[PDB]
DNA sequence: TTCGGGCTGTTTATAAACAAT
DNA sequence: AAATTGTTTATAAACAGCCCG
């Protein structure tokens, strides 16, 4: 009960998978991900740097603008649909 | 040297297909900072063709731009 | 022929500079 | 400014496929 047994890129598609509308805003991902998993309540500097990391560099993450800029500060995450399921087995296990 | 890996690999395959250990080559011939030691970047050469979109595997298989 | 180690690749994790908003 | 949010390179590592001695 270290580390949950997830990657980031994991995460970040149940973080959106999760969402009611499959969109959902950074800070909505970092709470998603510590709502559950106290491992990631501390220290949580570091391991949020490598969440933005993975919306960047992975083109299965879909940065689409807000709506009505309420509040603003930060675009929506969406799933590339190529990449929705990707993570078929459920568990997260592997992609 | 002030270049990337990214910057490296690509001036190795435009000096137009490559193998690693060619490219391995092609960056210790030329940059006396890459000769010793070589243990981890020719570990961070391999990532960055694995991961950047940039660089083409064709059939240790050529590497291409 | 099996074993167990070296290269190819590929994927992740972490840390950092650095720009955009 | 002053912080968050994004983008981009690094550096190391976990983990396959091999070909090979």
């Amino acid at each position: 009960l270290v580390k949950p047994p997830y990657s980031y890129i994991a995460l970040i598609t149940m973080a959106i998978q999760n969402a009611p509308e499959k969109k959902i805003t950074l800070n909505g991902i970092y709470q998603f991900i510590m709502d559950r998993f106290p491992f990631y309540r501390e220290n949580k500097q570091g391991w949020q740097n490598s969440i933005r990391h993975n919306l960047s560099l992975n083109e299965c993450f879909v940065k689409v603008p807000r709506d009505d800029k309420k509040p603003g500060k930060g675009s929506y995450w969406t799933l590339d649909p190529d990449s929705y399921n990707m993570f078929e087995n459920g568990s997260f296990l592997r992609r | 040297p002030p270049y990337s890996y990214i910057a490296l690999i690509t001036m190795a395959i435009q000096n137009k297909k490559i193998t690693l250990n060619g490219i391995y080559q092609f960056i210790m011939d030329r940059f006396p900072f890459y000769r010793e030691n070589k243990q981890g970047w020719q570990n961070s050469i391999r990532h960055n063709l694995s991961l950047n979109e940039c660089f083409v595997k064709v059939p240790g298989s050529y590497w291409t731009l």
